[PDB]
């Protein structure tokens, strides 16, 4: 990781250190426990460092963990600070999830980037019973997960959950149009 | 990213 | 190396594999892991052996720690449609699918022996992928649960809430146990 | 092992009645032995009713079509029965038996679904066989409609996932024309 | 790790914030211990915050912060972020009454120990004697912090149970949900 | 490879020929296909001719306890009595089976030796299930102690003394504490 | 080992590992293969460079044999984004992504080293599951690389027919070829 | 990842090394228990009268690599005072009993095992007869120290020790194998 | 793949009729049980005849051998011992268990002789116990060494300690066997 | 293995008193031979037997058993080189009876020192070593006597691995003579 | 399995026909010796047939049935369906001149002996010079069986060389090609 | 983690912070690039202060033998007397470098203990290179033995019969065999 | 399977 020089003297960073001073966060690959703590552990500092000014979050994730992307999700709405979220490459799940769940008009799409939205995967081995407990606590996740993309995106509830139950792509314009973005960021 | 995500 | 042994039939003697020669008595062997090979298998054997002698009881002597329910389902279906009593025997084991299937016998020759242990439970499974695929399975191991229950209650003769109580967790039963809980009917002595 | 009888081995001695039994996972080879069994008992008499019996999960298509299409060509009805379960491609073989034929044994179970498969390489490439996947879908449902007597809309419907049938529900299904009870 | 000099973690523990985050084991346990000895030496009167995201784990370690927190003078208040479960639910109702937080789609999992023991019958009687005592424990402090009956935690335990934000506060696993 | 073998009136494999004059061999550990197979021989044996002893040859250093329960019931249950015959070892249940062959009809060659103790298990899961499991391993060891006690002669307190650890016995050993009958000599 | 390097300034004496004294002269390198985190990095390389100066070049130096679409086109849409040109040059080979990155330069500043070479292809990709996924998967591929072909149609200068024609299959492109196809615009000469 | 903390900057456990606090943490081996030892050794030359403390949290391990930390702790003129967190176990334990009479500890709800050597070998019977006697021998060196610490019969201590044993921390007390209960 | 003769039999079948049993390669319950079966068939078919027994083996499990030799002790035929390549360990000790006078060594075949080898891993208390028993093995073992061979126990044990070769003339010489086969 | 008239085409050669020596030389396919070597000369104590060699040798002891018996044996052992005779099967190639050894005309010959290891205490490396010497030592005044090279030329040639033609193994003494087509 | 009618190939070795078939190695290759020796003795002025479709493989293994054919009295005849390469290739063109054929599909491929050792270098060029001389020999076997000159053979099979029917044909490798 | 520690202000690993009380760690399986390390520290000690003693603290299970020599004869050169001090156990070459430190300098910690025995190889190849190699060890052995002899005071026989296999000595047993000069005490 | 199947 390259270092850089800011001039305050004249001292050094890293530069994913460098980008933080000026607010900017960044989500990387896959969603889980450890790189998700790290987000959470960023946003409360640059909360505390001014409780106003807006913050930055560059997604480029293929998903994962729903548990840690909510710690990721749950912070973002605490926080007084606006998240505002920038898919680059791909937010595809929870990536997506965390994507559409920035502030109202200041969440974008670069030209190319694309979105993948779908439902809660899962699985459990066991006994019937136990079974019951894990799957009926998934629809649960499933249940939550779609009323709070209704929320972000402004569709219907049932529309989410018709689009949602397989994998569905989106383009740039078409994150637009469903609400999962508010724009493109052209030049 | 400025003009506006910074 | 399966031992072979000499039969004297009326034509004359001959020679058979000793499980091949108990079949030719009605005894057939249910062991081992439950599945749909050995299942089948089984169920070839007493269709055989009702064909030659539609009358005589047939002996299923079971050693088991049970296997795959659908599989198992297959020999009970084929026990109760057959027109020959299958008397059951516990030797060593019956666990789960091999409990079910030992107290599944013609009423009144189902036997333990006298060391011969039983376990009791409720179906295990598992699936992976998206939460409505989930769901599907879990509703369809939730009504195999049931119908197993029903089964029990019908041939153990307890009530269906008191199988549910009990089939909740591994429940062990003792020869005398079984004879007891209405699994078996006597244990087998001298 | 398999046993012996008076000298046959167990399944040996069954086919002689006419019965082929049809157990576990469907691939190339376990078919083509069905194959082969049903053009030999057709031959033997090209008027007796044959009998597949089923304890299947289901498995490739392709080598389930081979039995399908045998099933269809030759003179016998061919009866299927249902013991313990038949899933994906061993419920449509079940289904494929000759109407008024086809049974299930009282618990025996059924489950349906649509063609799983999948391919890497070139877009081009994945065009092809997606295409291809796709058409095999459509013509097992446009079956599985023909002998259930389902509309094919219902079909799609019922198939997109799995779906599990008892004994009795195969039977309103059209699955299967009864259920099995005892002598 | 980003650095604010610092990395991330050892910037926010200066304004005493902790994170258990992951599988609760020995050596992230006693860095736990060693964080909450250190903070009450800084100042044994000012509240220590220990944000909790993770499965649970391994019970001794567990008990080892569970007894630190107990033992030192400050508070020790606890949030939860994304899940908590067995272990890590222990922990999380283990904080001071009235400090104990949910974030709103945090999710909470409750359920008795987990073991396992392959040897001599004597020696498997010795360890299922043991995990049985362990589990009373266990059920014990859970009553103790939740103000849920002993009878209740044991009722509710035998299989796993979840529960959501609202439903941990009207469980008494946490005062109330962290919000806006 | 088996060796064939003739008999005038027969080709058999050897272990075949020696079943024909009731002998049955009990070799390596004891699990449930080879149990099952010991099983079958004694049940084909009986229906032979119920009123002739059986031979139970032993070499074995024991293993699953439901596979030897299930040839143990089956010894006590047929008619023909079972005599038992120690070769290189008999350890846990190998143990257990040798010493439960008829009264008066249990040997030992001379340098065979012999080899008791406690159950072994294992579980893993919730307390709730270790429970349950741990009960019914006490259980079983319970009862495998009242049956050594019942065909040694030893009381049950001597047995539970004896077999909370691994104890070796020597063919002489055997013989005096009740496990054998004699030792067989040329 | 990356070897450190003294920068001599006024501020006083600096030291730094040799590719972070080349990010100082606005030289970012893109090496192997691309993928999220390697791709993250040159996304935040190219920010900070802007905010240092909106107005000066900056050098993406690419020896790559391609790699993941969505990462690459995380960089893709950051070229096109910021204010500074980013002039493109190909060291050894830039391949797939790799050779779409080097396209996807400034007009008139995009070089190829005189023995590297270039090689163009279609998307690769791979699903399992339902015919039902594999067709919504099948779909989006097939949407990828049409936009990847329209898109090295607008920088190439070729038509989106013929660079779908020399796609379809692995197509090699010497250093001239590349600046004969309009993928570059020179060779680097001395 | 080790937290830092300034004072100088320390990693964590730099920092309470300052207090004369040393850590036992997880399974006793070589290198963990030299590093013990190196620790011990330097607060001792630091201050020789003032107490040492090691806070213990270890499901036990290689017996030579305790009995070096053992020797250490009785060598040094600073009394050692022990702290069971979580668990102390096997060599844990033992080495938690080792402490300075009347300085040491349990955690209300950190508990003990103690269970006798565990070992292995595998050759020729002469070398098999050698190793027996060497590891029966070891076993009867830390029944005799449990017993001197403990004050409990050597007797008691074999029983106890036969197999597995566990202890709350209040059987602990009773047992004297710490002397109280940490209490708020 | 064994060879078939005439007389079909097997070739190893073949040469039992003559009273020769091969003990092969690594000694253990299954091959040991084997030659037991065929040495009680044999005692049956004729109590009066010798019995043969070639040994080409490394050694191996001890109670497996030992099975063997209470048998060979047990039957009224004489076991005559023949050593072809290699007696080690198990086989050398079978090897010298043959009947006295009828034991021997093929010309260039060697014996080689060494303590019993064990392990074990647990609680002191129960590697104490198995320490113990490998010593009575030991004893044991060089008690019927001696007896056999004619040398002393302490001898035995005295040259066992550690791997001992000895050459086909010194078998003899040691008591070993009593004379090399000569063409 | 096909079948004629039926034998296996192995049992049929046997037969004819033809034994096959294939692959790697090791305790049971060296058994197997001397149980053939042993049947055929109480078949016909006077009639040869043919030992056909293609091997690229192996176990020292495992072969010895084959010599031995090849030299106990009444009817003369001719052996026959095809493909390849290396080390242990150079060895009992030329053990064959004089003037009936023979190499086909593009086998070749392989002769070496014995190859060995041992891991442990010094002591017993030296036990160890000690033995392998002497075993090099017996190999090589045996390839002396057959091939009628002095002791030390045998030494010398077998320090390395050293390959021999047809021509050169006539040459050599290894074998008698090449055989060709011959009427 | 193979079916029975005997067994399909004990059934064509009654018509002296025998397979070579797939990998060259010692236990197929010894099984081949056998059945030429066996067919000898049965008739020794017949016709034996070799049916070879293989990559060939170990060059001893081959050289055993090679010297069998030159030492029977019967004419070997050689048949190549789909392939004969390398060992296979020779043992092709090594059948009774006149009667060596490729099925009109089939293809040849002839190349040079490939090896492997290490060790010390004494012991390197001590089988380096081996595997050197077998490629002397293989060289001088094929000059003699195809009729090109050795000169021509060494330059031939430095590299992998393929050679359809037709060109089998001309190259001296078969007689003719197989037709109805 | 190596913790870090405060000199008179400076800060050091606390293994370098010992190094400058002139104390060295030999710690774990001995091998190559471990006693390199010690040799290093060794000189510089030297170099540091050629009069001063220095301290060797071992607790080792052994190792490579001609590692471990790499450390005998930087001990044996250097002019400061090197002290040795046997912590938790000192094993094979571990216990050769222990018995190796300066005569009167040598101690055992209370509950340590010592184990001697021969050297251990292997070869696999031609009978020439086997003699070849097992010449050597057996040289080795001989120079071990030798250097033992020396050390302890005891006689070469001794030492090669006390050798042949695993002798255990507790610490009182080293003192009185002449390994070390003393047991620590407090 | 009889009465129908056969």
């Amino acid at each position: 990781v390259p270092m850089v020089i800011e001039q305050t003297g004249e001292r050094s960073f890293d530069i994913y250190s460098r980008l933080l001073k000026e607010r900017v966060i960044f989500l990387t690959g896959q969603v889980e426990d450890h790189m998700a703590n790290l987000i959470v552990a960023q946003m409360l500092f640059l909360e505390a460092e001014n409780p106003e000014k807006d913050i930055y979050l560059y997604i480029n994730s293929p998903g994962g963990v729903i548990t840690a992307g909510m710690s990721i999700y749950d912070t973002m709405q605490f926080i007084k600070p606006d998240v505002s979220t920038i898919c680059m490459g791909q937010a595809a799940s929870m990536g997506a999830f965390l994507l559409t769940a920035g502030a109202k008009g200041k969440r974008f799409c670069l030209p190319n980037s694309r979105v993948m939205i779908h439902q809660p995967l899962g699985g459990y081995q066991g006994q019937a019973t136990d079974i019951e407990i894990h799957a009926r606590e998934i629809l649960k996740v499933k249940g939550r997960m779609n009323e709070l993309m209704a929320l972000h995106t402004g569709q219907s509830l049932e529309q989410i959950e018709r689009d949602t139950e397989r994998d569905r792509f989106l383009s740039a314009p078409e994150a637009v149009e469903y609400g999962l973005v508010d724009s493109i960021l052209t030049h | 990213f400025s003009p506006a995500a910074p």
